[PDB]
């Protein structure tokens, strides 16, 4: 995984970099909209949504609870109260939630 | 949009 | 009044498990296995950080339902001294009641536990 | 078809902690400060006691929750191996998915574990 | 106070005479409500027991409630079809409030 | 029934 | 402390 | 455990 990623997009807002992520889980707003629970290996963050064009990868199964993927393209907005969130727009997974099986390491909320 | 869909909690 | 205001000294001075204080999370930090979860909390009179986590609850932490500035109702929880006599807070059972999100900043002017 | 056959032969087999198995309760015991609760489990297949109920689910006991031919899922466990080799799960986060009055009965011929 | 290893004893052999001494560690309504209540005598607990529904104003203004330490002055045992045991409480008198325990007695374990 | 009913279902 | 417990059977 | 985990300060 891409460890210090959240951290970076948080702090920096670097849209030019691809990160490895692990998805830890995904909730659904309700036409659904779903939200992510991220994780680069160190840190995890819950400011991530998916951009609407990519629900069938979450209603088909191949993004699921530990599945590792790449982000291709994302924006980050900044919130009225200064918190930033993270639109996912392109993504590939790269490996599977059954062929991943667990959580990678011990990653903390990102609290910085 | 985005500001309705972050308002809550991530997990109710 | 949204606070249990005076649980803090409560526990830390009589030791007693049969109260159900409502506190608010003013920090969270690790310690890094599971990380355990080491928390910074207010009853709205003072602060204390001498709060862990039962990794049971890690899940509230992890999904962010428990984080700075949330309040909860501390439902069960353990006491434990230390050789120093400092008095530990276990925490085994909570309930978020208002998300940090819903109370966007730490309630009132609470002070250092001091004595 | 309820319960997760072979995961006790698993768990002290291989030891890994990467399964969600569900399980049914058989018998609980208390080896009694808060008694601890030692488990009699099913997995359909095999029966084993060295289950330890983790502290932090004692009120599931104690509100019968968890209680003799409730089926639950374990969500977080722990492997420990004695000095003889006999390994021991601590269980730490678990469901109760139907409680004993809805199942009623022991499920299928469980034997015990042996080997 | 409490009388342990009474609930035992009249699990065992309903002698109806016995007047303990019991503390209410929960109540519930199954919906008038009937209330199931379980019980403590300090060694064991049970949730087998109903309260007779012309008790039901103790639940309903508080006296009967958790943590409350209560005399059994008259019950009876019934038989289910699978044979548990239930006991119906006719007569009672709190002893303590609840406010006045303030805790659950001791450390009693699910009788089994 | 009766008190089959109440006592049907676990306490919680 | 699992082993002081381990020294017993289940029911003994 | 908990003597170890005390010993250091909550911001370390």
């Amino acid at each position: 995984l891409s460890e210090g990623a959240i951290a970076a997009i948080m702090q920096k807002g670097d849209t030019n970099i691809k990160p490895i992520l692990q998805v830890i889980n995904i909730r659904p707003i309700t036409p659904p909209r779903y939200r992510l629970l991220m994780s680069d290996g160190l840190n995890t963050l819950s400011s991530f949504m998916l951009a609407t064009q990519l629900n069938p990868l979450v209603e088909e199964e191949q993004l699921s609870s530990n599945c590792v993927c790449q982000i291709h393209r994302f924006i980050v907005n900044t919130l009225k109260d200064g918190r930033r969130v993270v639109i996912l727009m392109e993504l590939e997974v790269l490996k599977s939630a059954e062929a991943v099986g667990v959580k990678i390491g011990n990653p903390v909320p990102y609290n910085e | 949009e985005l500001e309705l869909l972050m308002e809550k909690s991530f997990w109710e």
